[PDB]
């Protein structure tokens, strides 16, 4: 996980709000790649794939999160 | 040269000139200027998509008023937003495709120069449609393109299935 | 028209129609094999996310 | 385009009809031939070639004008009367 | 809205190969009953057709691929419990148009033929100005998906300024919560109805041309429309006539 | 005559001759007319309501008895939207929980105040 | 009804138009659609021996009940006749010279 | 047992014959298996 | 063309001129049943114009409709009914005597008959005429750019204001003034040419003369409702009683 | 199809099969009709044309929020939120 931009430059880069995370530091170089280039898919590659990455490690963390709580929800019932 | 202008103005002059010199210029001639002239249109869209990927800096102009009343203004505004110009290429991608196709799909009937003029008209009202930033503006093009789908799917009057 | 009701001749169509459609389906069916080729694991939908 | 002619309809009723095989016989076969009579039909396969000689020329028919197309020359002549082909 | 891009350029692709044949038929007819087999004559429509129902049925590496599926995989992976519903839904229509589909392929081009023999004398193809924007739009209906990816499916893009609230965005889930049975899924289910439709309307040709009274009275509710049309004229417009002159 | 609003203007006419009505689609397209378009001879009798059954009227259909058609319509809709609830209760559920946010929930980012976070929060 | 006629005749060979044209736009296929045709050809064949009024006629109206319910939605048209696509798109005007309607102006 | 059994012979002969019927199904498919092993040999 | 382009107007103009200024205090508690008459007489007629077998009638019915829908405009309490019940009276007065004119000039000079079965197919002989009346049948409807639009959809939005359940089914009446007019304008235009009427002569200079001016002042109004506002914009406040 | 039509009349699209026999001559006037009234509303409308982003200041925007709270803190008014 990279380190939490703060919120004051959440809104220098004007990250969307549903982007807004503990990912969002690895969002911002990759836009500004994605700038540099005029949005196409065999270009900036490196760098979109370490961003979904960092969101891959989110997503398990989720799902970690979620298998504790139906053991929390069969241990109360 | 302004981009955000030419993409209105270029359609209109495709619809208002074959119908005020239909008689005068006539269906060899109208068929390859109308579709020339969407040709062109459609280029100048691929062309601004191409420099808005550069910069997510939209452009709109303005025109005078439609109405003022008190708490209500209503302006002729137009502009391209990202949304817009995605529905703006493939409109008029769509749009030059079909009137070349329509060149020669069209050779033996008659009418063909009622046919180019109502094709660029319905092309207009869809750009007046999708480039206006207001509800209104949406409303007028919501509403002719409607009035040409009539003119269109009516194009053989004497069929009584048609009209 | 000159046979009715019996053998129809093979069609006289242009070298450049015949051309122009061989183009396209390689054209097609060459795109087709590199984006199954380089999209495979994304595509068909492997090592999934979940962890262990 | 593609024009028609009598020598035509001529040529691809006569077509038809020797491919037809409950027929009395090939070549007594002419414009003036009676399908009734002449070529040994029933009341049924004259339905039957009427039939075969709409969807021959891509063309539909009534059952009161089915019915009067009795002699092959009728039959030539009412096909070249409707412009479709 | 990336669906509302490809979708036009497929359609346009589908309805001018449509144009195309209806065309080249010297009888210009428009029921496929009476088409037949037109591979061996017209191939370059035959191209350009197959070109545009393989990226609509979204058979992959085409445009449709890319904006057809990830709405249907997106149905899975909402936040939303009852959306699993609509993935079936959605699914079965994936499926339907692969069938249909194919049926506007087979009759059209690889049946035994059901014309006149003199259309199949005079069928030839058609101008300059006729197969020109069906080239154009073949090459756009195939590459314009994987062009335009980046702009309309990045994982994080600023492009459209839309703003979804932070709790309806589900597109980092729905991409990472897929099974593997769920998204092979309606690739290999696409191909293999295709496949299984095309070899047993010829090898078989029973299996659809049953007379069974009760699937005919299906078939005939199925083809007016679901029956739509009488239930809007009868009960709509003549009722609302009739009060009218009441 | 046939019709129920065409029996409820019988007691009005008076020298009029109370034609059958019959829809002018449903007339032989082949028989040849004074109009093949109108399929209607030059003299004929208009009947009463005679807008509601000329050429330019609804379709008026032909295969289905019309209480059999709104029978078979009803029918669909409510086979679709029946399923389509009872198949809500056949689902399975998540395999991840509905992801959360910093700066407890974006509350500020959100328009948005402290005594107002509640009405524009997040998961947190 | 009756025996051997010109109007029987006229009937019955309506009705075999009728059973062949619709029995050609159920069937997709050549050689299913003509094992059906020379099937009730044969079906035809079976009968019309029958000397009868009584179930000529019972064997009539009821293979007319049988014509009526294998009925089809769509027949199959060609275009430029009055069931299909092409029919009436450009009617040609007849010849007509201008009628005038006032002394002083067109 | 077919009375026009010689009208439809031409539908079933030598243009829809069932080795003609699958010749255009798959018209670039050779060309581009071997333009797909030319990319596989020189992506190396 | 005086009766409908100017009688009517002339008692819209009353409602405002006699009754706004000193009935006020009656006015409010009398609107519920000034709109239960004015939808009323908006849906009741707008849906007997469907059933019409004379010309001229139809083009009266419509006239009804329009005058319903600036009534509720005028009775609205709100500055932007007024203003939408001006500019749909004086559009309407522009656009139907000219409606009133194809019905009555062009075509009953020409053929004396009124009735709607003999018309059919005008356009294969006629084109301009024809032209013409597909121009001012979507002029009538309310659609825009044209002055209707702007007074029907300024006078439902003041109908909307003061009661938003009447000005629901009170803004149906774009549905139901389009559904008759069109059902006359494709009957007239559409077909093949009518065997009862013999072919006459075009649309002349000065019928196209009075076509065109009627045409350009409804365009006028609809591309910019403005330029008559520097009249109205005290009438528009004047009659307001919102304490 | 060629059928034969009425030269009686006369419409603005043309009629049936229009193609007078000066039609490049004419198209050269519409050519340059049209070229020069796009040429010409192109120019027209370009200071009515302006960017999205980037045209006032962040300061404006910043003390106008500080006014419009200025406005709020003088007439009591309180948020959407609290009740
Ligand atoms: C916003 C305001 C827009 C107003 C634009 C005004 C444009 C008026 C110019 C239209 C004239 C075109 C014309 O004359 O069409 C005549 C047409 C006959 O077609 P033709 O090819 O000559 O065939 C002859 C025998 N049938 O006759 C017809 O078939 C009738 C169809 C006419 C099409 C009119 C097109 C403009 C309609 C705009 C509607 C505006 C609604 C307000
Ligand atoms: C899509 C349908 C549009 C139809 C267009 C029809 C032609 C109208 C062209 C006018 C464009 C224009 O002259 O506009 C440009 C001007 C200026 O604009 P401004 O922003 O208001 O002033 C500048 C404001 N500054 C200082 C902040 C930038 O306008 C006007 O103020 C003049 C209003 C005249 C309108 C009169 C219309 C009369 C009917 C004409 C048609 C019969
Ligand atoms: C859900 C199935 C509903 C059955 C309706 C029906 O009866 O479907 C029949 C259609 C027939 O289509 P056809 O053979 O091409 O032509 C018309 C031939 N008739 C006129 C003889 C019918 O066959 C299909 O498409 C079904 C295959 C797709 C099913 C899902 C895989």
């Amino acid at each position: 996980f990279p380190p939490l931009l703060s919120q004051e430059d959440m809104k220098k880069h004007k990250i969307l709000l549903a982007y807004r995370d503990r990912c969002a530091a690895l969002l911002v170089p990759l836009n500004e790649c994605r700038k540099k280039n005029y949005y196409m898919p065999w270009a900036c590659g490196h760098e979109r794939h370490e961003y979904e990455m960092c969101e891959v490690a989110d997503f398990q963390r989720r799902v970690k999160a979620m298998d504790k709580l139906k053991a929390e929800k069969i241990e109360q019932a | 040269y302004n981009a955000i202008s030419l993409i209105i103005i270029l359609p209109c002059i495709s619809w208002l000139f074959p119908l005020f010199f239909g008689r005068q210029l006539g269906y060899v001639f109208v068929t390859r200027m109308t579709s020339t002239l969407i040709i062109i249109t459609t280029l100048i869209t691929y062309y601004y998509f191409y420099q808005l990927l550069g910069n997510n800096n939209p452009i709109n102009l303005e025109l005078f008023n439609y109405l003022n009343i008190d708490y209500l203004d209503i302006n002729y505004n137009f502009e391209i937003d990202a949304l817009t110009i995605t529905m703006l290429l493939a409109i008029t991608t769509i749009s030059s495709m079909v009137h070349i196709y329509s060149i020669g799909y069209m050779e033996t009937d008659p009418h063909q120069v009622r046919f180019f003029s109502l094709l660029s008209m319905f092309t207009f009202w869809m750009i007046i449609l999708v480039t206006g930033s207001n509800y209104f503006v949406l409303f007028v093009g919501w509403e002719f393109i409607g009035v040409t789908s009539y003119l269109l799917i009516s194009f053989w009057v004497t069929r009584l299935q048609a009209m | 028209n000159y046979k009715w009701n019996g053998p129809l001749p093979r069609p006289h169509v242009s070298a450049g129609h015949r051309i122009a459609t061989k183009f396209l389906g390689a054209t097609m069916f060459f795109w087709m094999f590199l984006r199954i080729k380089e999209e495979y694991p994304a595509m068909l939908g492997l090592h999934n996310f979940y962890p262990p | 385009a593609h024009v028609l002619t009598k020598d035509m309809i001529q040529e691809r009723i006569v077509a038809l009809l020797e491919s037809f095989d409950k027929v009395n016989d090939a070549k007594n076969i002419t414009a003036t031939a009676n399908l009734t009579s002449d070529l040994g039909l029933d009341s049924l396969d004259v339905v039957e070639v009427v039939m075969a000689i709409e969807e021959e020329f891509g063309l539909e028919i009534p059952d009161h004008d089915a019915d009067e197309i009795k002699t092959v020359q009728q039959a030539i002549d009412y096909v070249s009367a409707q412009p479709a082909a | 809205l990336f669906h509302l891009l490809g979708h036009a350029f497929f359609k346009a692709l589908l309805f001018m190969s449509a144009g195309s044949i209806i065309h080249s038929i010297l009888n210009e007819s428009q029921d496929i009953r009476t088409y037949g087999g037109l591979l061996s004559y017209l191939p370059y429509t035959y191209i350009c057709i197959t070109i545009a129902s393989l990226s609509l049925m979204a058979m992959p590496g085409l445009t449709g691929y890319y904006t057809k599926d990830i709405i249907i995989e997106s149905t899975y992976g909402s936040y939303s419990i009852s959306n699993y519903v609509v993935y079936w839904i959605a699914y079965l229509s994936a499926v339907l148009t692969c069938v249909y589909s194919m049926k506007i392929l087979y009759l059209t081009f690889y049946s035994n033929p059901n014309n006149n023999t003199i259309t199949y004398y005079n069928a030839h193809e058609s101008n300059i100005y006729i197969t020109l924007p069906m080239f154009i739009l073949a090459i756009f209906a195939m590459f314009a998906g994987w062009i335009l990816k980046d702009i309309y499916l990045g994982v994080g893009t600023d492009f459209v300024g839309t703003h979804i609230l932070p709790n309806n965005f589900s597109y980092f889930d729905t991409e990472f919560s897929i099974t593997q049975f769920y998204k092979l899924l309606p690739l290999i289910s696409a191909i293999l109805v295709s496949i299984l439709i095309v070899v047993l309307n010829e090898f078989f040709a029973i299996v659809f041309n049953l007379n069974n009274k009760y699937i005919n009275t299906v078939y005939s509710i199925f083809n007016q429309k679901l029956v739509s049309d009488q239930i809007l004229n009868h009960f709509i417009i003549f009722k609302g006539l009739v009060t009218s002159g009441n | 005559i046939r019709a129920s609003f065409d029996k409820a203007e019988e007691p009005m006419l008076g020298d009029y001759p109370d034609i059958d009505p019959f829809p002018a689609q449903l007339k032989n397209p082949y028989k040849k007319y004074d109009d093949q378009q109108d399929r209607r001879n030059l003299e004929e009798p208009l009947s009463v309501n005679d807008d509601l059954y000329d050429m330019w009227s609804p379709d008026r259909f032909t295969h289905f008895k019309n209480q059999d058609a709104l029978k078979y319509f009803i029918g669909f809709l409510t086979i679709f939207f029946g399923a389509s609830y009872v198949a809500t209760y056949f689902v399975p559920e998540k395999a991840a929980i509905p992801r959360e946010f910093p700066y407890e929930g974006l509350w500020k980012e959100s328009g948005g105040t402290e005594k107002s976070k509640a009405f524009f929060g997040q998961r947190s | 009804p009756v025996p051997f006629s010109a109007a029987n005749k006229k009937l019955v060979t309506s009705m075999y138009r009728q059973s062949l044209k619709l029995a050609r736009n159920w069937i997709s296929n050549r050689q299913l659609f003509r094992q059906k045709a020379v099937e009730i050809r044969h079906k035809f064949d079976q009968n019309a021996q029958i000397s009868n009024p009584r179930l000529l006629a019972r064997t009539l109206d009821e293979t007319r009940a049988h014509l009526y319910e294998f009925r089809h939605p769509d027949p199959i048209v060609p275009p430029s006749f009055p069931g299909g696509t092409k029919y009436e798109r450009n009617v040609p005007p007849r010849m007509e010279k201008i009628m005038q309607h006032n002394l002083y102006e067109p | 047992k077919d009375p026009w059994a010689r009208r439809e012979a031409w539908r079933y002969q030598t243009n829809f014959t069932r080795a003609n019927r699958f010749k255009g199904a798959a018209p670039g498919f050779g060309i581009a298996v071997v333009a797909f092993g030319a990319y596989l040999a020189a992506e190396k | 063309m005086i009766l409908a382009g100017l009688i009517l107007k002339l008692a819209l103009y009353a409602i405002l001129r006699l009754l706004l200024p000193l009935l006020c205090e009656a006015q409010i508690l009398y609107t519920p049943m000034i709109y239960i008459i004015s939808l009323l007489t908006i849906i009741l007629t707008s849906l007997a114009t469907l059933r019409q077998i004379d010309l001229k009638v139809i083009i009266a019915y419509s006239s009804i409709s329009h005058m319903g829908i600036a009534i509720l405009g005028v009775c609205s309490n709100t500055s932007l009914g007024i203003y939408g019940s001006i500019v749909l009276g004086v559009a309407h007065g522009f656009v139907s005597p000219a409606l009133f004119l194809i019905v009555g000039g062009i075509l009953y000079d020409r053929y004396h008959i009124r009735i709607v079965n003999y018309y059919k197919g005008l356009t294969t002989y006629m084109p301009q005429l024809a032209t013409y009346i597909i121009i001012l049948s979507f002029a009538n409807i309310g659609t825009p750019l044209t002055g209707n639009f702007t007074g029907e959809f300024l006078s439902l939005q003041g109908g909307f204001i003061r009661n938003p359940i009447i000005g629901g089914i009170s803004c149906i009446s774009v549905l139901l003034a389009a559904i008759y007019q069109l059902k006359l304008t494709n009957k007239l235009t559409g077909g093949i040419s009518s065997i009862y009427m013999h072919r006459t002569n075009d649309v002349t200079i000065r019928e196209k003369f009075i076509m065109n001016i009627l045409i350009i002042s409804t365009l006028i109004i609809g591309i910019c409702p403005q330029i008559m506002y520097n009249l109205l914009y005290w009438t528009v406040n004047n009659y307001i009683y919102i304490i | 199809g060629r059928y034969p039509f009425p030269k009686d009349v006369i419409s603005m699209t043309g009629g049936w099969w229009a193609n007078p026999s000066n039609w490049k001559l004419n198209g050269l006037f519409a050519t340059g009709i049209a070229v020069g009234l796009a040429l010409w509303v192109s120019t027209a409308t370009l200071p009515y044309t302006r960017r999205r982003e980037g045209i006032t200041s962040e300061s404006d925007i910043s003390k106008w929020n500080a006014a419009a709270g200025v406005w709020r803190e003088r007439h009591g008014k309180i948020s959407t939120g609290e009740a």
